[PDB]
Order: structure tokens, then sequence, then C-alpha cells
């Protein structure tokens, strides 16, 4: 009923939960968010490939 | 003195500080007149002259729209900016105008040889519609095709019978 | 004797020795941190001015908000990134070369470093429990070979001729082991003896 | 966007501020106040108040309501009941 | 060919209507006018920085290249 | 500056602004293509900048219809 | 039989910038609209065109 | 290629017979329902066959210059 | 046939009086018109003919066997789609009469239609602009063709925004490739592709990952698709991906000529974030479109690493999965259409409003489904498990064959990924069957004469009445029993996509 | 006559008109003169052949 249920059922539901909140805030029409976040992937193809790994690691902080 | 480049430098300043919508459809006006001038003076005239005549019926059109949907809200309306931010910002941007990091395609200049075998010498549009009417007249019946749909669509959006 | 344990290791180049000129931790941090310092830095005070710009649109706000970073973001987020490449190529340099291992405590240190500053708000222990999920994911990252085996994958082993095209033939004994991708029909036993040893039915009883 | 965000308490909370401003008995408002008893109100100090709650809130009493309001708490009731924030332009949702 | 008869008219509008601005946009491209009309080099070395820290083939990195060959050249003849 | 996204900020606050940006950046594409076509003596990339300028053109058209019935259906009312 | 089909059919062989498939069957610019006679710089002789690549249909 | 087709139809009967049940009427309502449906994937049926006996067909063709690629490899 | 045909049902449809009848007649004839498309489609195209890839049209079109395919492919879907615009899906006039008020409806599908099939044939980057706005612009006429609708019409000013964005992206990287190499035609600029930027095609790829609707870009299709009427959300979500990823896998077989591995990496890195959303992104939502929008956003992922990896084995793998898919995407909306019959009526907390466009709007109004129609219900889970990934369903060889493509080029990561990001959107697609069947017991003896199917009279009361139109119901039936069954023609179907092959030859 | 050929003026300093993909790309990113660098460095090393 502890640590199986921490890194089981129990664990992921708050887990899923905490993650599905912050994406539901990110569905909403607004013509800003959009072309920000399309723009912001151009710079995909400016930053040389080896800092995709970096990129990652941002991604999980901004989801915190 | 390139003027061009104090044209665009008071350009980019109003885009920044625009509030209203009219400040908008002359920003794009006060872009594409620097876009029809450059091409009439550098590269092409004739796409300098389709520009004007294309151009300007698609902003009168785009003008008329803004006095059926401006609605009062960005005249009373307060914006903070800043002189000094403007200024620095406008400063930044003037710094990196190279484009292109092929130093020796910018700098080393070039010429082209004349031949006099085109004995039948006739203007860049009469190529392009006898390229366009015979080898690519596929790309114009589509084009035509593409505005009829236009045509069909503004009907089935607009009108409400 | 050493124990005998399983392996289950992706197949990776492995470069000899006298190989693997190491590359500059600090220098490669610098340019990770002075680069994101420098957008994050930059692209927070351009938001400022689309605030300026407009403030009475609920819209415009909205948006502003969720990309909006807080001070300790601002600072804390190329603090984490320049101390997971400088570690990240620190242990690289020690192990001649990257492993999930090097990967995994790069990155739950340089989490735990940027936690300590923009969580500061937070226990410690939910901090250290973010540092060892954010390890974790990065060392499998490492572990199933980044985004793709490259030169390690079957495709690549199968044009190489390192693949099982030619089917298989239990004459053709090899003294020197099998291609990670390759299966043959019968084996020397004394690689059998090299993998799980002597003992419990290998050769004695 | 287009619906309320009021609570009771801050609705009760700025019909008090709105009603301290005027001249009433006491200062000591809460929802069964009355605006002829414990205020002192009469027949156009009580509109004066009715149309400085509305401006308030940006609601608009109807005329059946207003004519037959006693209360404070009956204010806080419609305020909540009816209110509804302004129509936006088509630019200022979706941008 | 419009921007030849309206500059005239827009940029006197425009020191009219917002003198300081004007002022300070038309020093501004006098200033770089100057840089590259009296060889300063100002938007120059700019440039060569940018491209230095960028990872771009530099003006002077194209020329060290061009000098390692010239010595690798020599010594295979001598 | 591009990459800070100083566009962001030259961009105005109404949804027609949204659409003279999409106009401008069209428009860079087909002043790109006719000064390489000039360059190289090239009348295929002034065919194909023929082709833009009529293409940019109807999405134009048909992106003014939907913002022109977007504003309808507000005042949809129209008791007069 | 079966095993031996799928290895057939799902190998992939190699392709690089030495050897891929272009689906062009001749050689552009015997006719312009006007003015083929240029500089004299098409040195393409269609008279005596090698052949060409044809491409290969496996199910013939 | 009767036992092939046979199935076919058995399938058309059962697709119909499922249609049935969603539209919530008794199997036995309108009998021909079955006859039509299962002429109608009859027809798919051996249309389906002309298609997989081609295919066959086709792939032994491809097989051989597969198998004479395979053997330059294989040295 | 279609651009003939479209030409005289253009005119005939403004000759002719507004009616509902002679609207939903004028979409019988689409439905006839799309037929005899596809009978001269299959008359004159084969698929040996194709393999070697022929010229069309100066070059401008290039048509293979793999592109002739996912043609007859877009014709037989398209062919599915009209029979719910041409045919009863309810058989109640307050539902279904919105299908027959715009007479233009047809006209814009057929008009997208020519756009869906001529985009995968693309030879030239001056029609691949022409084609790519004209199949943009007729989904945005689509998606606004109920313009007495707030929604749609806020729908298709999102919709003509982001896709115009993306067309302009589309467009830089054509010019950029044209100012580089000074050529037009994909065969020509295909000899100097060691020499050209490999980067200006990811930017075009960038462009086409908007109008899929891939990560980061998923947010505009899954707030498009939840507005949009259901009968639009049906068509708009399905029929791009269709042509843009066929598409797609045409310009990755021309990149992986180079093996640009840094360019493998940021496509990998797309499909990573666009599974971690497309999973955990439906886990907490309320609406079933919203729902469906994040399961179209997992699909995609999944089919964009069988056209990643870009071998012998993604061909069967995309191909396959392509067709299936699109028959699930089907059945499912097919249902959520029909079942709008069985919504209980008023006669209240959290006041919810429900819209004619969208009678199912919300994953609990599929409640008592197994009560209501057991049958239905049913075909509904047989579809869900598909998704799911449960064998012997369609789905689960989908799933099994992209593995296999993608394992065959060393995409362990992705692999591993997709297999865990299938595990948590099986929560989400469980909470559909828990809804759909769970609470059948504690409710099977209660009253139940609220539903909107109650409504419709009765003919004699000696009669026996369907409660469902008979094409609709066959349609479900037919998609449900092949999804069910594919386990006894799966060795013969799998054959068949042997041979679509794309410049394989030998 | 003998004149450069760069792109004008309105296309590489417009606030609005300067930015794409392509454009940031041949403007930030490296990738693309790296690669045309080494085919100029070829043309003097191959003159001793
Ligand atoms: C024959 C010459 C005609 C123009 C002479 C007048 C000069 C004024 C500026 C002309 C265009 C320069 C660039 C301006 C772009 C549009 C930005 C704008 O909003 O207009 C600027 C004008 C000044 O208003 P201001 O008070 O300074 O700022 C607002 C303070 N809250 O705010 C206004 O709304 C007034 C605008 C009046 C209508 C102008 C319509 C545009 C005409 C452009 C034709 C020339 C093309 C541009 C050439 C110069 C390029 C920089
Ligand atoms: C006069 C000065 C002019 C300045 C011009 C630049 C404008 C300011 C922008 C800040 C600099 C960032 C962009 C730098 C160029 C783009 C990256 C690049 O190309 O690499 C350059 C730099 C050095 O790497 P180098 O090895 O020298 O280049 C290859 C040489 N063969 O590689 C780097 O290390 C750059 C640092 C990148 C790492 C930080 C970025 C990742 C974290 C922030 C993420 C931003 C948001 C995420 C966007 C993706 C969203 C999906
Ligand atoms: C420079 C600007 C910032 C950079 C933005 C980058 C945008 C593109 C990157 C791809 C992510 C696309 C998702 C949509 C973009 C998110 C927009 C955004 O940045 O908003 C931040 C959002 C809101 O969070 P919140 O803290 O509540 O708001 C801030 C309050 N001041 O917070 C979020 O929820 C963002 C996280 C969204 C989910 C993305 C997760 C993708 C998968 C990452 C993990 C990969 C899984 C595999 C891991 C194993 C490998 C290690
Ligand atoms: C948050 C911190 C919690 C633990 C972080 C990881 C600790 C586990 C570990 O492996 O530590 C090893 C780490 C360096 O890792 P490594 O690459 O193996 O060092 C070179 C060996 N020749 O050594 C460390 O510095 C830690
Ligand atoms: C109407 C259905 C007709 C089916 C025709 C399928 C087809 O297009 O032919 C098979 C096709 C190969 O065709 P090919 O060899 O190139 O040309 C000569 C073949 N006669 O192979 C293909 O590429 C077809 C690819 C698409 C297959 C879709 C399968 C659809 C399943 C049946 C649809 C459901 C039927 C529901 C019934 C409702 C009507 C009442
Ligand atoms: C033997 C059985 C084996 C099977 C078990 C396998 C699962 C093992 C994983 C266990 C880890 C999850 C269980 C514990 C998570 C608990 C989450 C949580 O409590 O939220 C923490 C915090 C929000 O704070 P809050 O919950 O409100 O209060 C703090 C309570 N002390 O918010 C957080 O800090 C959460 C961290 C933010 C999200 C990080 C996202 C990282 C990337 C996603 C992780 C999964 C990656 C999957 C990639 C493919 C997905 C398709
Ligand atoms: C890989 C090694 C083998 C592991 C096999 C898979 C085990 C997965 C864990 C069980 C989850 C479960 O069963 O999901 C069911 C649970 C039910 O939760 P509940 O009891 O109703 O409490 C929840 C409600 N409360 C707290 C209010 C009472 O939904 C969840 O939590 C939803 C989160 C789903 C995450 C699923 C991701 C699966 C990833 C698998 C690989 C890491
Ligand atoms: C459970 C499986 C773990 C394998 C053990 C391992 O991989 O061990 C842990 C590795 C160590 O790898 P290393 O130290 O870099 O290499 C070892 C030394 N060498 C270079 C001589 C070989 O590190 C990690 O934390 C990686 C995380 C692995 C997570 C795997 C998830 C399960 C996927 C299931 C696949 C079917
Ligand atoms: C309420 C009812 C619940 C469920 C009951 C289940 C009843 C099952 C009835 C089966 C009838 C039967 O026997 O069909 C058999 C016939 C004849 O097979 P054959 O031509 O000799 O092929 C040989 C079969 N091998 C390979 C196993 C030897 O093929 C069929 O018709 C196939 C069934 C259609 C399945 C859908 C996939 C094919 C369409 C392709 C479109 C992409
Ligand atoms: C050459 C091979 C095919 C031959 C037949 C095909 C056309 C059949 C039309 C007959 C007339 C008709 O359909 O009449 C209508 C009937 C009855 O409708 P009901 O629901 O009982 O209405 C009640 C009618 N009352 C009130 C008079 C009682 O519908 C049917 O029986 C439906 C069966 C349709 C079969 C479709 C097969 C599709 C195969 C798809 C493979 C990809």
């Amino acid at each position: 009923r502890g640590i199986l249920q921490l890194f089981g059922p129990l664990g992921l539901w708050k887990l899923s939960t905490f993650i599905s909140s912050k994406l539901n805030k990110l569905v909403f029409l607004n013509i800003g968010f959009i072309l920000e976040i399309i723009v912001l992937s151009w710079l995909l193809i400016v930053f040389k490939v080896s800092l995709l790994k970096y990129i990652l690691l941002l991604i999980i902080f901004i989801i915190l | 003195m390139n003027l061009e480049i104090l044209d665009l430098s008071i350009l980019g300043f109003y885009s920044l500080i625009s509030s209203n919508s009219f400040e908008s459809i002359a920003i794009l006006v006060a872009t594409i007149m620097p876009v029809i001038t450059e091409l009439w003076y550098n590269y092409s005239q004739l796409f300098a002259l389709l520009y004007t005549l294309i151009y300007v019926g698609a902003v009168v059109i785009l003008f008329v729209f803004i006095l059926s949907v401006i609605n009062e809200k960005e005249e009373y309306e307060y914006e903070y900016s800043g002189l000094f931010i403007l200024i620095l910002v406008l400063l930044l941007d003037d710094l990196d105008d190279n484009e292109s990091n092929d130093n020796d395609y910018n700098n080393v200049y070039i010429t082209d040889y004349a031949d006099w075998f085109n004995n039948y010498n006739e203007s860049d549009l009469s190529v392009i519609g006898n390229l366009l009417f015979t080898e690519y007249a596929l790309l114009l019946l589509i084009i035509s095709f593409i505005l009829l749909m236009s045509i069909i669509g503004l009907i089935l959006i607009v009108k409400k019978d | 004797e050493q124990f005998h344990l399983p392996q289950p290791f992706w197949p990776t180049t492995k470069t000899k020795e006298g190989e693997y000129v190491p590359k500059d931790s600090i220098r490669e941090a610098s340019k990770v941190f002075i680069g994101s310092g420098v957008l994050l830095g930059g692209m927070h005070f351009r938001r400022l001015m689309q605030y300026k710009k407009g403030s009475a649109r609920p819209g415009l706000a909205k948006y502003l908000n969720l990309f909006s970073l807080s001070k300790s973001q601002l600072i804390g987020f190329p603090v984490a990134l320049g101390a997971f490449s400088f570690l990240s190529h620190s242990f690289a340099n020690l192990q001649e070369g990257q492993t999930a291992t090097g990967e995994f405590a790069a990155s739950s240190i340089a989490s735990l470093i940027g936690l300590s500053i923009f969580r500061t708000k937070k226990p410690l222990s939910s901090n250290v429990a973010i540092a060892v999920g954010m390890g974790s994911l990065f060392g499998f990252l490492t572990w199933a070979g980044n985004f793709n085996l490259g030169d390690n994958s079957y495709r690549a082993a199968l044009e190489a001729g390192n693949g099982n095209e030619g089917g298989f033939d239990n004459k053709v004994i090899k003294t020197e082991r099998q291609g990670f991708w390759e299966g043959v029909y019968r084996r020397p036993l004394s690689q059998t003896v090299e993998d799980l040893g002597e003992g419990r039915g290998i050769i004695t009883q | 966007q287009s619906a309320s965000t009021l609570t009771k308490e801050d609705v009760l909370t700025r019909s008090v501020s709105v009603l301290r401003g005027f001249e009433v008995k006491t200062k000591d408002i809460d929802l069964q106040t009355t605006f002829v008893q414990d205020l002192g109100m009469d027949s156009l100090d009580l509109n004066d108040a009715l149309v400085a709650l509305e401006e308030e809130f940006d609601v608009v009493f109807d005329d059946k309501t207003a004519n037959e309001i006693k209360t404070v708490g009956e204010v806080v009731d419609f305020v909540l009941a009816n209110y509804l924030p302004t129509e936006q332009s088509i630019n200022h949702t979706i941008r | 060919p419009y921007l030849v008869a309206f500059r005239p008219a827009v940029l006197v509008f425009f020191f009219i209507r917002q003198p300081i601005g004007a002022g300070l946009l038309a020093g501004g491209f006098l200033f770089w006018q100057a840089d590259r009309h009296f060889n300063f080099g100002i938007r120059d070395n700019i440039h060569n920085f940018k491209q230095t820290i960028l990872g771009f083939p530099t003006q002077a990195s194209k020329w060290e290249t061009f000098k390692q060959v010239d010595a690798q050249k020599r010594a295979q003849l001598v | 500056m591009d990459l800070i996204l100083l566009m962001l900020v030259a961009v105005g606050l109404n949804i027609i602004d949204i659409y003279i940006m999409i106009e401008i950046l069209i428009m860079g594409c087909t002043v790109n293509t006719i000064y390489s076509a000039s360059l190289d003596n090239d009348m295929i990339g002034l065919i194909y900048s023929l082709i833009q300028i009529i293409i940019a053109g109807v999405e134009s058209a048909i992106g003014l219809s939907i913002l022109v019935n977007y504003n309808r259906i507000r005042n949809s009312e129209e008791i007069e | 039989s079966t095993a031996d089909l799928y290895g057939l059919i799902s190998f992939t062989p190699k392709r690089d910038i030495h050897h891929y498939v272009i689906r062009v069957d001749e050689v552009p610019g015997k006719h312009f609209p006007t003015n083929t006679t240029g500089n004299f710089g098409n040195t393409v002789d269609f008279e005596n065109l090698e052949p060409r690549r044809k491409p290969i249909n496996p199910y013939l | 290629m009767i036992a092939s087709l046979a199935g076919w139809g058995l399938f058309g009967v059962t697709v119909r017979a499922y249609q049935q049940g969603i539209r919530k009427v008794p199997f036995s309502y309108y009998p021909l329902g079955y006859v039509y449906s299962a002429l109608g994937w009859v027809a798919f049926g051996y249309g389906f066959n002309l298609w997989t006996e081609r295919n066959d067909k086709l792939l032994e063709k491809r097989v051989e210059k597969l198998k004479e690629s395979r053997n330059l490899r294989l040295s | 046939m279609l651009f003939t045909s479209l030409l005289l049902i253009i005119v005939y449809g403004s000759l002719v009086n507004k009616s509902h009848l002679l609207t939903k007649l004028i979409n019988r004839l689409g439905l006839i018109i799309i037929i005899y498309t596809l009978l001269i489609h299959l008359n004159i195209n084969t698929l040996e003919n194709l393999s070697i890839g022929i010229n069309m049209f100066n070059n401008l079109l290039l048509i293979n066997s793999f592109n002739n395919t996912i043609i007859e492919l877009i014709l037989i879907i398209c062919i599915l789609y009209v029979l719910l615009i041409s045919f009863n899906i309810t058989g109640l006039s307050i539902i279904d009469n919105l299908n027959y008020s715009k007479r233009t409806f047809i006209v814009i599908v057929l008009f997208n239609i020519i756009g869906l099939t001529l985009l995968p044939l693309v030879n030239d980057i001056m029609i691949l602009f022409i084609i790519i706005e004209l199949q943009s612009y007729s989904l945005y006429l689509l998606t606004a063709i109920f313009n007495e609708s707030h929604n749609s019409t806020k729908s298709a000013l999102y919709y003509f925004i982001v896709g115009s964005i993306a067309s302009f992206i589309i467009l830089d990287a054509t010019v950029s490739i044209y100012d580089d190499l000074g050529l037009t035609n994909i065969q020509y600029i295909l000899m100097y592709i060691d020499k050209l930027e490999i980067f200006d095609l990811l930017c075009l790829l960038f462009g086409l990952f908007i109008k899929i609707g891939l990560a980061p870009f998923y947010s505009y299709s899954i707030t498009i698709y939840s507005l949009s009427p259901t009968i639009i959300t049906n068509y708009i979500s399905l029929m791009p991906k269709l042509s843009i990823l066929t598409l797609i896998y045409i310009i990755m077989h021309y990149i992986n000529i180079v093996n640009n591995t840094d360019l493998n990496y940021v496509i990998s890195f797309l499909i990573l974030i666009s599974m971690f959303i497309g999973s955990f992104g439906g886990l907490n939502v309320i609406r079933i479109k919203t729902l469906l929008a994040y399961s179209s956003l997992l699909n995609v992922s999944y089919m964009l690493l069988a056209i990643l990896s870009n071998s012998n084995e993604s061909i069967i793998a995309y191909i396959y999965y392509i067709i299936q898919y699109s028959l699930t995407h089907i059945n499912i909306f097919s249902i959520i259409l029909v079942i709008s019959i069985y919504l209980p009526i008023m006669n209240n907390m959290l006041n919810v409003m429900i819209t004619k466009y969208s009678p199912i709007e919300y994953i609990n109004q599929l409640k008592n489904l197994f009560i209501n129609n057991i049958f239905i219900a049913i075909a509904l889970c047989i579809s869900i498990f598909s998704l799911i990934g449960i064998p012997p369903l369609t789905g689960f060889y989908g799933k099994y064959l992209v593995l296999i493509s993608g394992l065959n080029n060393g995409y362990v990561l992705l692999s591993i990924v997709l297999i865990i990001a299938s595990s948590i959107s099986t929560v989400y697609y469980a909470t559909i069957l828990k809804v759909l069947s769970f609470d059948t017991l504690s409710f099977k003896d209660i009253i139940s004469n609220n539903l909107i199917i109650n409504t419709s009279p009765e003919n004699n009361n000696n009669e026996i009445k369907p409660e469902i139109s008979n094409v609709i119901s066959y349609v479900i039936s037919s998609l449900t029993l092949i999804i069910l069954l594919i386990i006894i023609q799966y060795e013969n179907i799998v054959k068949g996509a042997y041979l679509v092959l794309l410049y394989n030859w030998v | 006559p003998y004149s450069n050929t760069r792109r004008p003026w309105v296309l590489r300093r417009h606030i609005i008109m300067k930015n794409s993909p392509t454009k940031w790309a041949r403007k930030y990113s490296s990738r693309r003169d790296e690669r045309e660098q080494e085919i100029k460095d070829d043309y003097i090393r191959g003159m001793g052949e």
C-alpha cells in the first residue's frame, strides 16, 4: 500500500493530473499564442542539433 | 547615401508605436511603396508596376473593411512603450542587416557579357506569357480554377441568403 | 572470478584506445550558458514591450502570462543548462565517451542546481524527487542510443553484411564473437563458458 | 471571458462602501440592513443609492425590483444573479 | 518610383509632428552613412564579431586557411 | 534582434493587423523570387513570382470574407 | 519459404548521392519558344543522342 | 472457387444480420435484405479474389529479380 | 470527371429553387460523381503499370503506384463521407436538416477532393505551392459553410490564419531552394540533392507539420475540431492528413538520399513531443471531439515514425495504417452522429447548453448506450479497442507494422515511447467504454421515455419501425466487421502492400 | 558595368518582411556556409595535384 502505489496507480494519477492540468491551459483560441509557438519552432532550424537535449531539459522545467 | 535605409528606419519606428487599425492599413501601404520603388530602380520594372496594379485594389478593399469594423476600442486606450526603449530596439536591429554571410558573394562585384544572338528582342512580359500560356498552361488553368473557387467561397460565407 | 550478469545494452561504436580527443567542457558550457541567457533575457524584454503595447486586452494578457518567466527562472534556467553542458562534457571526458550513468548524474545535478534556484519555496526532498526523475529520463535517453542508433541499427548492419541475409550454417563455426544483430546455428563451447561460467550444468555439474 | 466572477462577500463589501459614502444613520451595514429603517433613506435618497449601486456594479435594476427593494441583502442577491460582463470587440478575445 | 515623389512630403511632415523622434532616427541614419563613407569600420567590425561568435567562416578565418595551404604547399616543393 | 522575435512587437493588436503581417511576409517571398530570377536572367522565376502574387491575393479575399462574416455575426440582432 | 520471402521484400538497398532514381526521360532544350540558338552554349547534339537510362519495371 | 465465394456471401449475410441488430428489428424482417447483402459481397469477393490472384503473379516476377539481386550481394 | 461534373453542379445548384429535398438530391449527384471518378480512375490506373513512375503535364505531376493507392483511398473515404450528407443519419428533421441546408456543401467537397488527389502527385515547386493553396482554401470554406454559426466562423478564422502562416513557410522554403539552384522541377532538383541546403526542405516539412496538427502546433487543431460541427469535424480532421502525409512520405523519400542525421533528429524531437502531448493531453478532458483530437494527434505521431524510418517496411506500415485508421475514423464519427437519438430531454445545475450542430459534445452523453442499442455500443467498443491496439483488430496490426519499420531503422527510443504513449492513452480510451457499459446492471430496469428518439411518431402500431436508417446502419455494420475480422484476410492484404513500390524496383 | 548582387534593402531591413525560417537560417545558422566554404577551399588545395 506504500511505494508500490506511489510507483503505481496512486502516484501516476497525481502525475497525470499535474501534467494534464498544464496541457489544458494551452488549448485556447488566440492568434498571438499560436503565432508565438510557430515562430519559436523556427529556432530548431537555426539551432545546431546538439542543442536538442538542452531544449528538452528546458521544456521539462517549464512544465513545473 | 541610400535613402531607402532611412525610409525603412521610419517605417520600423511607426510599426512599434502603431496603436489603432488605421495605422496598420497605413503600415501596409508604407511597405509596398518602398518595395515598388526599389523594384523599379534595381531589379524589375515590370513587377514594380504589377505590384501597384494589384496591391492598391486590395488596399482599398482592406480600408473599406476597417470602416465597417472600427469599434472604438483603441482610440481611448493607453500605451506605455517609452521613447528610450523604442530607439534602443531600433538601434540594435539596425546593427545587423547582413541577411547573408557569404562575404565574397556580398563584396565582390560581377558583370555579364552581352551577345547579339537575340535578334528577336521582346519584353519580359511577352516571354512570361509565351511560357505561361504554352508550357505551364496547366498552372494557369489551375489558377483560373482557384479564382473560381474564391468567387463561390466569398458568396457562401458572406451572403445571408 | 567476476559475476556473470546479463548485459542489456544496445550496440554502440567503441572508440579505439588512444582515440577520443576530449571536448572542452568549459568552452562548450559557456556557449550554452551565454546563448540561453541572452535569448531568455532578450525574449523577456521583448514580451515587456508587448505588455506595454497592450494591457487592456485579456486575450493578449492571458497568452503573455503563459510564456512569462519569473526572475529566478531567468537566472536559474541558463545556470541549469550551463551546468548540464559542463557536467555532461566533463563526465564524458572522464569515461572516454558518453554513458547513460554519466548523463544520469549530469542531468540530476543540473536539475537539482536549477530547482534549488527557481523552486526555492518547496521542500528540499521535493526538489530531489524531481531531479531524480529528470536525471532518469536523460539516462534512459542515452541508454536507448539518443534519437537513433544510426550506424548500429539493424538496417545499417544488414547493408554491411553483419545481418542475417545469407542465412545460417552449422558447419561454419567462428572463434570471434558474432555481431550484435547476427544469429548462428552453433557456437564454440568456449564462448558459452565465457558467458555463463562452469558449474550448474556447463561442463561440470 | 463572458461570465461573472462575483462572490457574495465581494458584492456585499462593495455595496457597503458605496453605501458608506452617503449620509446614513449607521455605518454598520449587513445583509439584513434595511434602507428605510436602519439607514434612513426617503424616496429620493433610496433611488440615489440604487443608481450609485448600479454604477459600481455596472448593472441596471428593473423598475419592478427597484420599487420593491427593502434590504441591502436583496441588492446583493440581485447583482449576483443578473451581472454579466460587457461584450468586447471582435479583437479583444481572439488575438 | 513613387517614393522619390513622396519622400520630401513624408520627411518634412515627420519632423513637424515628431521633431525629436525624427532627429534621433535621422541622426542615427547619418552616423552609419558616415561610417561607410569615411571607412570608420564600425559596422564591419560588428559583422566580424557576429560571424566569429556564431561559427561562420570569417574574413580572417578564410585568410588563415590560405596561409595554412601556402605554407603546406611551399614545403611540398622544398 | 530577429531571434528574440522582435517581429511580435511590430504586429498590431487587431485581427486585421495579423492579416497585414501575413501579406507582408508573403511579399517577402516574392521579392526574393524576383531578385533571384532577374540576376539569373530566368523567366521561370518571374512566372513563379506572378503566380505568388495572384495566389496571395486570393487568400487575402478569402480571409477577409471570413472576418466580414465574423463581424456580421456579432451584429446579429438587426431589429431595424 | 515465408521467412525467405519476407527477407527479400523487406530488404532496403542502400541509396546515396551516387545511385538513386531520377525520373527524367529526355534532355531539355531541343526547342525554345523563340531564339533557340542563343549564345551557342547548348552543346548537346539531339541528332546523335546516346540512349537514356530506361526505368526498370520489376513486373515485366 | 465456389467455396471462397460461399464465404464472402456468408460474410454479407453477417453484415446484414448485424445491421438488423443496430436498427433493432427482428432478424426475419424483410428477408430480401440478406439476398441483396449476400450478392453485394460475393461481387466484392469475386473482385477481391482477382486482386489476390493478380498479386501472387506479380509477386513471383518481382521475387525472381530480388533473388538475383540478393545472389550478387551474397559474395 | 471531377472537374467537368463540378462545373455542371455549380451551375445547376444556382438554377433550381432552394429546398432541402433538392439540396439532398444534389448531394446524391455528388455521390454518383465520385463513384464514376473512382471507376474511371480504376479503369486506367493500375499498380503494375505505375510502378516506374509516369510524368504528366510537362512533368508538373508524377504518379506512381504509391501515389495511386492513396488517391483511390481518398476517393473511397470521400464516398463514405458523402453518404452522411446524401442520406439520413438520424431520421429526425431537427437534426438531419442541417446537412441539407447548405447547397454549396457538395460543391466545396468536390473542390477539396481535387486538391486532395493532386497534392501527392506534385513534381514542381510552383505547382506544389498552387495545389497546397487549393487544398487549404477549400478546407477554410468548408469550415465556414455554416456562416450563421458563431463557433463555425470562429474556427474558420483560426484555420485561415494558422494555415496561411504554414503556407508562407512552405512558400518561403521553395523560394530558398529556387534561389540556391535556379530550378523548379523536383526531378531536376534531385540532380542537385547533395548540394542544396537540406534544411531548406525541413522548412518545407515544418509548414506541412502545421497543416497536420503536429506538436508543438497541435493547439489550433484541437481547438478547431472541438468548435466545428460534428459533420465538419469528421471531414477536416481526416482528409488533409491522407494527402499531406503521403506528400511528406515522398519528400522524406528524397531527403533520405543524402542521409542527413541532423534532420532525422529534429523530426524525432517533434514525434517525441507529440506522443507526450497526444497521450497526456487527453487524460483530463470532458468533450468527445477534444478527446478525438488528441487521438488524431497521437495516431499521426505513430505514422510519422514510419514516414521517418522510410524503408521497405515503412511503405507497408504507412499504407496499411492509413487505410485502417481512416475506416476507424469514419466508423466512430458515424456512430457519434447516429447516437444523438438517445439523448435525454429536460421537461438545472451547471447550465449545460447543447446546440444543433454538435448534439453529442460530452463523453458522458454516451451513457447507457449499452442499454439503448447494444449492437451499436459493441460497434463503438470494437472501434475504440482498435484504437487501443487490441489484437486481432486492425489497430493492432497497424501498431505492429509501425514498430517493425521503426525498430528496423534503430529508433529504439521512439518505439519505446510510443508503446508507453499507447498505455497512457489507453486510460482515456477506456473511459469511453466505461461510460458506454459499466452502469448497465444498476440501470437496466429504468423507464426512459425522455429520449430524443421517443419524439418520433409511429406509423400504424402494427408495423415494425427500424430505429436507425438503412444506409447509415449498413455502413456501421460493414466497417465494424472489417475492423473485427481482419485476421481472415490479413495475409492477403499485406501481400498487396508488398507490391506498392516507391522506386524500389530492385 | 560591374555591380553588386545583393538582395533589396527592403528584404533585409523591413521589421516584418525579413523574418522567415530560411532567412533566419541564412543569417544566423552557419550550417550552410560551412559546406560552401569547403568547395572554395578545395579550389586552392587542388592546385598542386
Ligand atoms: C504624400 C505624403 C503622404 C504621407 C505624408 C504624411 C507623413 C506621415 C507618415 C507617412 C508614412 C510614414 C510611415 C508611417 C506608417 C503608418 C504609421 C502611422 O500610424 O502613421 C503615422 C501618422 C503620425 O501620427 P503620430 O501622431 O506621429 O503617431 C501616433 C501618436 N499616438 O499617423 C497617422 O495616422 C497619419 C497618417 C496619415 C495617412 C498616411 C497614409 C500612408 C501614406 C503613405 C504614403 C507614402 C508611403 C510611405 C513612404 C515613407 C515610408 C516611411
Ligand atoms: C553581435 C551579436 C549578434 C548576436 C546574434 C544572435 C542573436 C542573439 C541570440 C542568442 C544566441 C542564440 C543563437 C545563436 C546562433 C544559433 C545557434 C547556433 O547556430 O550555434 C551558435 C552557437 C555557437 O556554436 P558553434 O559551435 O560556434 O556553431 C557551429 C560552428 N561549427 O551555439 C550556441 O551555443 C548558441 C546557444 C544556444 C543554446 C541556448 C538555446 C537553448 C535554450 C533556449 C531555448 C530557446 C527556446 C526554445 C526554442 C525551441 C522551441 C521548440
Ligand atoms: C522561450 C519560450 C518558452 C519555450 C516554449 C516552447 C514551446 C514549444 C516547445 C514544445 C512544447 C509545446 C507545448 C505548448 C507550448 C507551451 C507554451 C508555454 O511555454 O507555456 C508554458 C506552459 C504554462 O505553464 P505555467 O507554469 O502554468 O504558466 C506560467 C505561469 N507564469 O507550461 C507548459 O506546460 C509547457 C510544457 C508543455 C508540454 C511540453 C512537453 C513536451 C514533452 C517534453 C518531455 C518529452 C518526453 C520524453 C522525455 C524523455 C527524454 C528525456
Ligand atoms: C513496479 C511498478 C512499476 C510501474 C511504475 C512506473 C511509473 C514510475 C514513475 C513514478 C513517478 C510518478 C509517481 C510520483 C509522481 C507524483 C506527482 C506529484 O505528486 O506531483 C508533484 C508535483 C505537484 O505537486 P503536488 O502533487 O500538488 O503536491 C506535492 C505532494 N508532495 O509536480 C511534479 O513535480 C511532477 C513532475 C512534473 C512532470 C514531469 C514530467 C516529466 C516527463 C513525464 C514523465 C513520464 C515520461 C513519459 C514519456 C512518454 C510519454 C508518452
Ligand atoms: C512497466 C512495468 C510494468 C507496469 C505495468 C503498467 C502499470 C501502470 C500503473 C497502473 C495505472 C493504472 O492502473 O491506472 C488506473 C488508475 C486508477 O487509479 P485509482 O486506483 O482509481 O486512483 C485514482 C483516483 N483517486 C486517486 C481519486 C482515488 O488511473 C490512473 O492512475 C490514471 C493515470 C494513468 C497512467 C498510466 C500510465 C501507464 C504507464 C506504464 C509504463 C510506465
Ligand atoms: C453477429 C455476428 C458476429 C461475428 C460473427 C463472425 C462471422 C464471420 C463470417 C466469416 C465468413 C467467412 O467464412 O468468410 C470467408 C471468406 C472466404 O475466404 P477465401 O476467399 O477462401 O480466403 C481464404 C481465407 N484464409 C486466408 C483464412 C484461408 O472470406 C471472407 O469473406 C473474408 C471475410 C471478410 C473480412 C474483412 C477483410 C476483407 C476485406 C478487405 C478490405 C480492406
Ligand atoms: C451485383 C451485386 C450487388 C447486387 C445488389 C446491390 C444493390 C441492392 C439494391 C436493392 C434494393 C434495396 O436495397 O432495397 C432496399 C432494401 C430494404 O431496405 P430496408 O432497410 O429493409 O427498408 C425497409 C423496406 N420496406 C419498408 C419495403 C420493407 O435494402 C436492402 O435490402 C439493403 C441491402 C443493401 C446491400 C448493399 C451491399 C453493399 C456491398 C458493399 C461492398 C463493398
